[PDB]
């Protein structure tokens, strides 16, 4: 047999039950870089189908720099 | 016979491919192979125990690490590196003006070798190498020379200092694999041109330091020098620029043979595109005289990519034979080419 | 069936003290023996194998290696240059003629440098003409540089390389040397190819001093190889393309003095070539055709090829947000002013 | 074919012979000694063993840090084995074999009578300063332009009688990943400390001595450590060393190592350099080659020739038989090749060269 | 050069990340307190496309951050 699957190994997923810390209220300098956050993480986790619709491709990858702050 | 249907058996069938590490005169001999396996084998058989040396191939049979014999494999990049061949179509007879400029190189590699008597009955025996140089851009201009060279003999050209400093050395230990390798392969030819060890400045990748490239070009001197080696590999050496290139190098050698590369006269212009333009068919209205005299100092392959224009041009308007209109723009294409930059 | 279950037994008898190994041939040997290298092991030597064959098993290749007697078991596909091919495959798409547009002077003076030594070349000695070293590209970037290589490369069919290439091509090429003939052996064993100079053309790197040598190393590269092709070596067909903007094309051309190179200009980005080229862009997108293209693209004067990209795309977001399945041309023209608020 | 016969036909014996002694896998150094008969031992197998020996070994052959012989299964040290080194670097600097013999030498004499009497009286009649002792000095040094430096050194590798000499390049010294030639320069002196009254010699030893420092960041600290590990070596009581060194360079900059020799090392001496007459021996260890005019005048060249040490007048007594060949001379007259020897001087004096003294002045 | 095989692990888990692709699914986001150093082959196009840099915070940036931290 193989892996159930996924029985690991290691890591694990989760640990995200017990957190995380507090909400996206503390911090309300960018507004900007959040929104390329948005559009960028759950505008594409909510919506597969829109893209194929509209005929754009969304990318997975994502890259932050700038610190600090 | 029977002998080769016996030590098959003990080798047999499978065997480790080992290193020998170190010889104690026991026979046994100190070997290595993944990970940190020594061991002492006393074996009579294939050796040839002498010309073995440590750090070479010897083989390992399971029970136990026992050396059945010894497989000497390369292959490797530098061997790789020299040939082939090219046993090249160009003659130092497809270049002229240069005949008393090559003649005397011409016989320093054609002196010994080939047409001996002379030289060894003489006594003298210069066979230290060359050293070659010219302005502007030319030196490859002597590879039209060590061209016809790499007509005869063996060869290998290893030229510019980015196989020096590439990355953090190790110093010269790639010039000396390329010693010992021409010594190996000797009788050879090592052609050197370009050396900007100093002239260049950047350090490719992370690597320190100048001081470094000039005592790996010091230990390119002492193993040119040397202590002591009299193997042959002969040594060619050109560049653009003289003045770097330190006095340190010219006494050992070569201190007997250099050449001056001029720039070429209205004869020797004439000539060459005359050479150039053997194969290509051109109009009759094609004039010579004109173009020598309105060039300034041009070598051949500047007149030769002249021609490569006009007979692209005389392609884009698929003549097999380039019109003296279209030689004198696409010409232009290079005289603007050389007056834009 | 009944025999099938029992044959399980048996074959699980045979694998179970050791199974099997996989092996790598480094090289065979004369005596019917066959040098192999197993990957958490050392090299080991090992021979017929009577239903494997000498000739059926050539250096660097993936052989199943028998346990008992450490033989080959079957002989397996290896993979060679899809690391090349990876490394390469990563950076361009293929990017035929359909995606490229303004540059049709440009790829009709290239497919005579290209596609002459791969038909033609019995004409250039019908011509008693040399055969085109490489060929540079030098403009504000700008895009079309590197889609141009792989779309001529594309076409040629010929296998396309570009340069260092980081980290990692001197992992799977060579070990450590001037690297670039082994580079050049990979080369001689795929012909024809095409070398592409990737990328070294930056601001970075306007010093004059870092980039001096840093790059004309790679300039060095070419040119150690220009001495490989044009002096020896054999035979046509491997060839270098160049992507720099200035200096460098002063200081490779100081290292050009008239020889050798063909030259070929990589123009600015023109109005029209925004129009059509953006329309090539567009096709990908459900949109409306209310836009009018002249206006979307003189809203663009300067800017790049890229441009056009992220005015597409960059538009086609503010309508995934506006929740519109096709866009219009308003969106398009807010993307304009993003994509120029930066300038 | 007869010799490959015979010599896979000892198999037999060979086989029989394979039995015993063949669990020497692996050498290993011990670490501590318990007790008497026992030993805790590391293997670079990298596991770790506290055994006894083979009985026909003397327990008291074993030191700490010594690689030993096993028997793999048991453990047990099979036979003390001398060698713990070495990586091929030493090997390939050991050497062997004479050429260039003293007469070679172009006429420089109280230089040579120095360095000869520095090295051979000590080595060929050490009963001599037994005797007057007092004590010869531990090393020498040579430099000076380039003609004729590392050639008396091929001389003393002819005079060389019994004991081999180790030569060492400067640039074997400096590699990358720092602490390499440290090991280097150390285990070749501990193999000089095994090879008992055997020599050592350095060329190009202006590479790794740059002294002193810059500000930062380094810079020397490699090099630094290197040669001050160097002279730290040196500077131990023992022996040192009995195998005395030699020293020759270009340059007697930097003053590092410089100041650091004259307390251990001595003898340095200087060229010299053509003299007037001493050019003319050159002349007559080359004339020896090809054939001389009877008319010959060698004086008149030597006095027209200043500051061409030997090898530049080697290339004359060269440039004499190479246009000698282009005329199809069987010799060459003093007049015939005197116009290659002006022309060798003077056009190859013309763009470079001959600033050595500039080199170190 | 166990490392090396941990970037060849990252070029590993690179042609992993195009076999995510198409749709579903999964979001590779990152950061760090130096980008010179990242190799090329990740950021550029095709793999890791949105590059995203935090601006040293200005006077909108000062006054929402007065606030939320008071
Ligand atoms: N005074 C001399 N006597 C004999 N031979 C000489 C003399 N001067 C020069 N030569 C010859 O000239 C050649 C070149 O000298 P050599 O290369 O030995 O000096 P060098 O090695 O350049 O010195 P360095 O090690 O300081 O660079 C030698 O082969 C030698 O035979
Ligand atoms: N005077 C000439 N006669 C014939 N061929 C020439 C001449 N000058 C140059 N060439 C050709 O042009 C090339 C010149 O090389 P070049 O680029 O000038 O030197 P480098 O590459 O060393 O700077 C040579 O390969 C040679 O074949
Ligand atoms: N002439 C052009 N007009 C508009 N967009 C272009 C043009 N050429 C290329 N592009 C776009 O640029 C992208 C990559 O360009 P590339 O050739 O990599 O440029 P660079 O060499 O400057 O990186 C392609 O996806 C393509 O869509």
């Amino acid at each position: 047999d193989v892996l159930p699957p996924e029985a690991d190994s290691s890591i694990m997923m989760l640990t995200s039950d017990q957190k995380p810390d507090v909400m996206y209220a503390d911090i309300g300098g960018m507004d900007i870089q959040k929104q390329e956050v948005r559009e960028a993480v759950e505008l594409p986790l909510t919506h597969f189908e829109l893209y194929k619709q509209i005929g754009i491709d969304p990318p997975r990858g994502v890259l932050m720099y700038g610190p600090p702050g | 016979e029977e002998e080769r249907s016996k030590v098959d058996d003990l080798r047999g069938t499978p065997m480790s491919v080992g290193t020998l590490e170190e010889i104690i005169d026991d026979n046994h001999a100190i070997v290595s192979t993944s990970v940190g396996s020594e061991h002492y084998v006393s074996i009579l058989s294939f050796v040839d125990k002498d010309l073995l040396e440590p750090g070479c191939s010897v083989l390992l049979n399971h029970k136990v690490h026992a050396v059945i014999g010894v497989l000497m494999d390369d292959t490797d990049p530098l061997v790789t590196v020299m040939k082939v061949e090219k046993a090249p179509q160009e003659t130092y007879a497809d270049i002229g003006g240069l005949d008393n400029q090559i003649q005397e190189i011409k016989e320093s590699v054609e002196l010994p070798l080939t047409h001996p008597e002379y030289y060894e009955e003489m006594g003298i025996k210069p066979p230290k190498g060359v050293i070659l140089y010219g302005p502007p851009g030319t030196g490859k201009t002597l590879l039209a020379k060590a061209v016809a060279n790499q007509t005869s003999a063996t060869f290998l050209r290893v030229v510019g200092s980015e196989l020096i400093q590439k990355y953090l050395g190790d110093g010269p230990k790639l010039v000396r694999e390329l010693f010992r390798v021409a010594e190996e392969h000797a009788p050879s030819i090592v052609f050197i041109d370009e050396i900007d060890a100093i002239g260049t400045k950047r350090y490719d990748s992370n690597s320190g330091g100048e001081r470094e490239i000039q005592r790996t070009m010091l230990e390119l001197l002492n193993q040119l020098d040397g202590f002591d080696s009299r193997g042959d590999v002969k040594v060619i050496m050109a560049t653009n620029r003289i003045e770097t290139l330190d006095p340190a190098l010219i006494r050992p050698g070569r201190i007997d043979r250099k050449i001056e590369f001029p720039l070429p006269d209205e004869k020797t212009k004439k000539r060459i595109f005359q050479i150039h333009t053997s194969r290509m068919t051109l109009a009759d209205d094609v004039t010579l005289d004109d173009l020598i005299m309105a060039k300034d100092d041009l070598s051949g392959a500047d007149i030769k990519a002249i021609c490569t224009e006009a007979g692209l041009m005389a392609l884009r308007e698929r003549r097999m034979k380039v019109t003296n209109e279209d030689f004198k723009k696409s010409k232009e294409n290079v005289l603007y080419k050389k007056q834009e930059g | 069936l009944n025999a099938k279950v029992r044959l399980l037994r048996e074959e699980l008898q045979l694998l179970q003290e050791q199974g099997s190994y996989v092996g790598e041939v480094v090289r065979a040997m004369d005596k019917k023996k066959v040098l192999v290298k197993v990957h958490p092991e050392g090299k080991f030597v090992v021979d017929v194998d009577k239903n494997i064959d000498i000739n059926d098993v050539t250096p660097n290749c993936r052989v199943a290696l028998r346990n008992d007697s450490y033989t080959l078991h079957k002989i397996l596909p290896n993979k060679v240059d899809p690391l090349v091919s990876l490394m390469m495959v990563e950076k361009v798409p293929d990017s035929t003629y359909e995606m490229i547009g303004g540059l049709d002077k440009q790829i009709k003076e290239i497919k005579e440098v290209i596609e002459l030594p791969v038909k033609h070349p019995e004409l250039f000695e019908a011509l008693g003409i040399a055969q085109p070293k490489g060929v540079l590209l030098y403009g504000p970037p700008g895009t079309g540089k590197t889609l141009l290589a792989r779309a001529v490369a594309h076409h040629t069919d010929c296998t396309f390389i570009r340069v260092s290439g980081s980290e990692l091509v001197q992992k799977f090429i060579g070990e450590g040397a001037r690297m670039v003939r082994e580079l050049f052996v990979m080369a001689r064993e795929h012909a024809p190819s095409i070398i592409f100079m990737d990328e070294i053309d930056s601001i970075g790197s306007s010093r004059l001093e870092g980039g001096s040598g840093g790059d004309s190393e790679v300039q060095r590269t070419m040119l150690e190889l220009l001495n490989q092709l044009d002096g020896f070596e054999a035979t046509k067909n491997i060839k270098v393309i160049m992507a720099t903007n200035r200096i460098d094309i002063l200081d490779s051309a100081l290292l050009r003095p008239g020889r050798i190179d063909r030259k070929i200009e990589f123009p600015p980005p023109n109005e029209e070539a925004r129009l059509d080229i953006l329309k090539i862009h567009s096709r990908k997108m459900n949109l409306t055709r209310g836009i009018n293209l002249r206006k979307i693209a003189e809203l663009m004067p300067g800017a790049s090829g890229a441009e056009v990209k992220g005015v597409c795309t960059e538009a086609g977001m503010y309508a995934l947000r506006e929740r519109r399945v096709h866009v219009t041309q308003e969106d398009f023209e807010m993307a304009v002013a993003k994509v120029m608020q930066k300038d | 074919a007869p010799p490959a016969l015979w010599d896979l036909a000892a198999d037999k014996q060979t086989l029989q012979s394979e039995q015993p002694l063949q669990v020497a896998r692996c050498t290993k150094i011990i670490n501590a000694d318990s007790e008497d008969p026992k030993y805790i031992i590391n293997v670079k197998q990298f596991a770790k063993f506290v055994v006894d020996l083979s009985d026909q070994v003397a327990p008291t052959d074993i030191e700490e840090g010594m690689r030993v012989g096993v028997d793999r299964n048991k453990y047990q040290i099979h036979i003390p084995l001398p060698p713990k080194i070495d990586p091929t670097v030493t090997m390939m600097q050991v050497e062997e074999k004479p050429d260039v013999t003293y007469s070679d030498v172009g006429g420089c004499k109280e230089q040579i009578e120095k360095l000869r009497e520095v090295v051979e009286t000590p080595l060929l009649h050490p009963e001599r300063f037994v005797n007057l002792g007092i004590e010869p000095p531990k090393g020498v040094l040579l430099f000076g332009p380039p003609g004729t430096g590392k050639t008396l050194c091929a001389r003393a590798v002819a005079n060389r009688t019994d004991a081999c000499f180790i030569r060492v390049i400067g640039s074997e010294l400096v590699q990358k990943y720092v602490g390499e030639g440290a090991r280097m320069v150390r285990e070749l002196f501990e193999m000089a400390r095994t090879k008992k009254a055997c020599l050592i010699f350095f060329d190009e030893i202006d590479a790794i001595g740059g002294a002193r420092f810059d500000d930062g960041a380094g810079g020397d600290n490699e090099v630094q450590r290197t040669m001050l590990e160097l002279i730290n070596q040196l500077d131990g009581f023992d022996p040192r060393g009995n195998i005395k060194v030699l020293m020759a360079t270009n340059r007697p900059d930097t003053l590092d190592p410089a100041l650091m020799r004259p307390g251990r090392l001595d003898r340095k001496i200087e060229f010299s350099l053509p003299d007037l007459e001493g050019r003319t021996h050159i002349f007559k260890i080359h004339a020896r080659s090809m054939s001389v005019e009877r008319d010959i005048r060698f004086e008149l060249l030597a006095r027209l020739c200043p500051n061409s040490t030997g090898a530049e007048i080697r290339s004359v007594c060269t440039e004499a038989g190479m246009f000698a060949i282009r005329a199809r001379r069987k010799i060459a007259t003093e007049k015939d090749f005197l116009e290659a020897v002006n022309k060798v001087i003077k056009s190859y004096a013309k763009f470079s060269a001959t600033p050595r003294y500039m080199t170190y002045n | 050069g166990a490392d090396r095989e941990v970037q060849r692990i990252l070029l590993e888990l690179l042609n992993q990340m195009d076999g995510f692709d198409q749709n579903v699914n999964v979001k590779v986001i990152m950061a760090t307190n130096r980008a010179d150093t990242l190799d090329p082959a990740l950021l550029r196009p095709g793999r890791l496309d949105r590059k995203i840099e935090f601006p040293l915070p200005d006077r909108r940036q000062k006054r929402l951050i007065f606030s939320t931290i008071t």
